[PDB]
């Protein structure tokens, strides 16, 4: 197929579906007519899109963990624990990494081996191998809405199965589930395959079924400047809205400076709404998700709680609709159900300790929001230019030219030129701009903020500081000060 | 230190890349010729690079949890490729979840790995181990 | 002695000293001339007043636990763990409650029972029974400054011994170490006895020896309105300065609304400085201490970390010089060294995750600061009036007339008329004013905030809400919502 | 239920007062005549009040940790004062630190306490127990 930012016709979509469903025998379990009736019989309490509307309505932040294991019964026992002992508001199903490369063969051996070993040898739940039947078993066994959380360039079959499975949210996008996760997939192909995922949701909405989509904000989780992250989220939102998506949670990963982070999430929400309406999408319900620190964690569990709960405080004061929970096991391995419940209990406590509290406006916040909106518009403006008004084509060309550039992304289609680093108050800034199309004014502000760190630390800003910042939180602090 | 060659990468369906960049830089700064095959690398690419470059060691990083599956059989293949005796290191977060370390180390050594590293290992430790094992420390 | 807010003369003070030192045989270990030379040989790193100056200058918040056990060697092992494994910035020695009532007989019994049982049967360190000798062994075994933390109406001997012991800070005040801790002690006598404690520090400062004093901000730790709390601390700071104290840390206990708490800490600091200068004390170095939540804690340890670290975030953004650490054992019992170290590690991680970050000015903070300063001034103005310019006599009459009234204070000299409760955003307000001398405008603002909670909850504002607010954190949230 | 009289206070050198006020309020609400002697109360004040008022029970609160010392000997003294068989309850945070609860409960029963309560006990539990023990439930 040719890439263009235009809604797929029903005939085109259908021809693709018939191909996609043949990619594994469980595709035979997907019946769209049957799936709509199933989905419509799910209670509102278990519908992700509808619960998000409620959250928004009540001004509350809801908490959601990461979690998944190879075997169905075990996976279900884990989610129930998170729900009941943890108090989660939303449930995930974190998909294993073989699935994410469409290696269902490896998934199958992984399941057998996990069975034999009495423990999960997979780092998530193989949803495609378990089919619609298993995904439904999961949903029927819990009392909260369910969402696939993963990192899959070609997610078309997984999406068919988990939605027919009654999971009413799918995370990801054509940029965010490529560049941080793949080395050899073109931006064009992942945009096309995520158009399918958005268009399926579009189908379901057409039938009156509400299903959420969440672009993956944090990307590589490693010092991503808010303007670059937000440009990606806004783009994926627009490209989803074109295929008929009506309920969207845009996301952001904590950088650590409270004001910077609050600015980032407000800018994301505001400009997402602004762009949607400027391009004629006037019936999209937008929510926000704040992810707790996605970089390296300290191994000490008490220190980990320090990260978890400070991150939660930022989320709450930011007015985030959703916060993604980290655990005291983060530095070591996939958490036990008890360690995950811990993380969720600590998070929910903090949220309840801050009920209704929001950061008020200040000159400080105002200035950082102007900065982020200006940077972000530079990037989006250039994208629309390169695509001659088509944001899909503009996205491809933007990565080709380094206009869009994601720190540390393993994709060969990512330029890898832009370099981030923190300033003297821990705000993430641009150290090296590469081809990111900023004005000199915008470049001058980043330099000015960074010079302050240089002066305080008595050393020139450099890649060594970047290295220092990569290890800082794991070593006990936000900013990589020398020593 | 004297100039030796190593192969470095991240195995399987694992995309974690930051650790790989730090290890590359550190081992390079220590005086090694680092042949970095990157992320999402199957066993064969590790072996192909080792032969092409007559590598002294193969450093397998595995962070995403599925290393217990991905790492098995590597020694076997190296032997069959004529790389008998090559140094095999494995590190990162090589098993799923927090586990009893002595059990984990023996498991991977029983797989044929020369050295086996726990979560949060400083590059500096592996650098030191490698000069010692290569008799150049 | 007659009570007046005037510096005691040298002769005056000496004659009291010779009486006080006779109250237990360890008083014979105190030699003022010898102690000055001992104190002056302590390194700056171990002097509490000097490190506080350092913290101020560097704009950092320092962390300090509560800790104490009956036996000398065990107590030293404990403090060493907190320092080394915990990473404390300052060390306490929490004095046991028999000591606090001057029952050295019961302390004696408590030590023998603790020896026999292999565990502490005392809830703190009996510093008077351990003497100068014991107190110096503690100080020589650690590498951080040492402070007596307690709750003692007549602390005169204790002060002589711990200071001669090389402990370079003493917590307390004539109000704050009476009303929350005693039933039958007059305000006049505790004021008189704390004049001694302040005058001893004044002696030491006149010899070139720097020693910190810390009025106990949180009082009963149970819904204390910022303006009542701050009036006490400002008062104790003034009464200390009159006896020659030059290094003072005023304190405040977390109420839980971040903006309210930061307003309170800033108003406290600003008005303490202002009042000091208005009354001619021009060489007093003022710092601040923020205490993490002093009310009932949740028993779940993960939830407890949620309280500990949200509270730390507030302290850090407030610019507090010091923060007192709570532990995951708070709801249950005095923490083991491990649980204490856990609380310290979480706290310090949070602080380092927020290095140099401060809450910026907003209209909201502006308004709350204005309210708190005006409430506080109502109380202080009336106190000076009742005392015909003498704040010490004004303090006695104010407690007699209910002008100063501390919620839940066990003292029979406390009116117990004023009633606090949270508003709909969690700010502690005045429900029942008693004889607190507020203007109609000030009472009307309190009523207006509280009516919004009634409207939201659908119930009249009442003592039942107060009860609910008392239990809410231990049940999982800040505000006592119905159900 | 019935208008029984209890003595209520906090023992020894303990100044904790908030729980005492809640307990008074709840037991009063439940129908009891609460003789509240308050904080910092030695054993003798509990017994004096109990005699003066012909109390059916003495509820001893101990939060500050030194209750293991302070609570020893109350039964004996009640007996000597002619209060043989009176109900004796103790609750709060009665020992120093987190301990194994069954061991603690045994320890205070061995002192002569009829019922022994763990940290965080809701007043409603003690009210129900007391109505039972007094046959007014
Ligand atoms: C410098 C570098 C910084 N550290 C990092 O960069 C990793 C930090 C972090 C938070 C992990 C937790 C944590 N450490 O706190 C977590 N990821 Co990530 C959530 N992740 C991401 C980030 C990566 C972006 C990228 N492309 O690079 C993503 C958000 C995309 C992400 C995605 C995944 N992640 C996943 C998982 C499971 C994990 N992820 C981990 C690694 C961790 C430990 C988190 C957890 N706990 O649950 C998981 C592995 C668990 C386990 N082994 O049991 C998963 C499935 C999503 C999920 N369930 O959470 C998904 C899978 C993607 C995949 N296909 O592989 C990140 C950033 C992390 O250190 P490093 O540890 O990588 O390497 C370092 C290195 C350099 O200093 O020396 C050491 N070393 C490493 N290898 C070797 C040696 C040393 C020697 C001597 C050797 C021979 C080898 C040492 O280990
Ligand atoms: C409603 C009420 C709210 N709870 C409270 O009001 C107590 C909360 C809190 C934080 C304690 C921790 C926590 N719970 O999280 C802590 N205090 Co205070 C730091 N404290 C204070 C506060 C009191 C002000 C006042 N005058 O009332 C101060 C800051 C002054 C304070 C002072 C002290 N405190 C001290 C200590 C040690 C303790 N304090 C505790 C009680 C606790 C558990 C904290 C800790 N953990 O270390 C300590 C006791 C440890 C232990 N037993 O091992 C100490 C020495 C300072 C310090 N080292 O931390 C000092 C001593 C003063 C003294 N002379 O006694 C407070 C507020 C607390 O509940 P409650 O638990 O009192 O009673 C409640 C009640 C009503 O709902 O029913 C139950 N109940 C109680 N008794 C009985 C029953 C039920 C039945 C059926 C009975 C027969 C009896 C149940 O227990």
């Amino acid at each position: 197929m040719e890439l263009k930012n235009k809604k797929w016709t029903d005939e085109e979509f259908h021809k693709q579906r018939e191909e996609v469903l043949q990619q594994w025998p469980t595709g035979k379990e997907v019946d769209l007519q049957e799936a709509v009736d199933y989905l419509k019989k799910i209670p509102a309490e278990k519908n992700f899109a509808e619960k998000l509307v409620l959250a928004k309505k009540k001004g509350i932040t809801m908490a959601q963990p990461r979690a998944g294991v190879a075997l169905l019964d075990e996976h279900i026992e884990l989610l129930r624990y998170l729900q009941d002992e943890g108090g989660a508001d939303f449930l995930p199903s974190t998909i294993d990494a073989y699935t994410r490369q469409n290696r269902y063969d490896e998934c199958e051996n992984g399941i057998k081996e996990s069975e034999k070993a009495g423990r999960s040898l997979l780092n998530g739940f193989p949803g495609v191998n378990f089919g619609v039947k298993g995904c439904r078993k999961v949903l029927e066994a819990v009392n909260l809405p369910l969402q696939a959380r993963h990192g899959t360039p070609d997610s078309r079959l997984l999406a068919e199965i988990i939605h027919a499975g009654g999971w009413t949210s799918n995370e990801g996008g054509g940029i965010s589930y490529n560049v941080p996760y793949a080395k050899n997939v073109t931006i064009e192909k992942s945009l096309l395959d995520w158009q399918y995922c958005d268009r399926l949701v579009g189908f379901y909405e057409e039938q009156g079924v509400h299903i959420n989509r969440e672009p993956f904000g944090p990307l590589t989780g490693t010092l991503v400047p808010p303007s670059m992250s937000n440009a990606v989220g806004i783009t994926e939102a627009l490209l989803a809205a074109e295929q008929g998506v009506k309920n969207i949670t845009v996301g952001y990963g904590e950088c650590g400076n409270m004001i910077q982070d609050i600015a980032a999430l407000r800018c994301l929400e505001e400009q997402t709404n602004e762009y949607l309406k400027a391009y004629g999408y006037n019936d999209v319900f937008v929510t926000t998700v704040f992810h707790q620190w996605m970089g390296g964690f300290p191994q000490d569990e008490s220190k980990a709680f320090g990260v978890i709960v400070t991150a939660t405080t930022i989320a709450a004061l930011a007015g985030a609709t959703k916060v993604i929970v980290k655990t005291p096991h983060e530095a070591i391995g996939i958490p036990t159900k008890e360690a995950n419940a811990a993380g969720i209990k600590a998070t929910k406590m903090a949220l309840n300790m801050l009920e209704g509290q929001r950061m008020p406006m200040s000159k400080e916040l105002e200035t950082e929001m102007a900065v982020i909106k200006a940077e972000t518009k530079c990037i989006l403006d250039k994208m629309f230019e390169l695509g001659k008004g088509d944001l899909a084509i503009g996205t491809v060309k933007a990565f080709e030219t380094g206009v869009m550039d994601i720190p540390f992304g393993p994709s060969k289609y990512n330029a890898g030129k832009m370099m981030p680093v923190r300033d003297n108050l821990g705000c993430v800034r641009y150290l090296e701009f590469g081809n990111v199309p900023f004005t000199e004014e915008i470049k001058n502000y980043n330099r000015e903020r960074l010079q302050e760190r240089a002066k305080f630390e008595g050393r020139d800003v450099s890649f060594q500081m970047v290295i220092d910042d990569i290890f800082a939180v794991g070593k006990g602090r936000l900013i990589g000060r020398p020593e | 230190m004297e100039k030796k060659t190593i192969v470095l990468g991240v195995i399987g369906s694992d995309c974690h890349a930051v650790g790989n960049k730090i290890l590359d830089h550190a081992f390079t700064n220590a005086g090694f010729n680092v042949v970095n095959i990157g992320v999402l690398s199957p066993q064969e690419l590790f072996i192909k690079a080792a032969i092409e470059t007559k590598a002294d060691a193969i450093l397998v990083s595995s962070l995403y949890g599925q290393g217990e599956i991905d790492c098995k059989g590597l020694r076997q293949k190296c032997d069959e490729a004529g790389l008998e005796g090559i140094l095999l290191y494995v590190g990162g977060n090589i098993v799923v979840g927090k586990q009893h370390w002595p059990d984990v180390e023996k498991r991977f050594k029983d797989m044929g790995y020369d050295r086996v590293y726990a979560p949060g290992t400083p590059p500096e430790v592996g650098i030191a181990d490698l000069k010692k094992d290569l008799n150049i420390e």
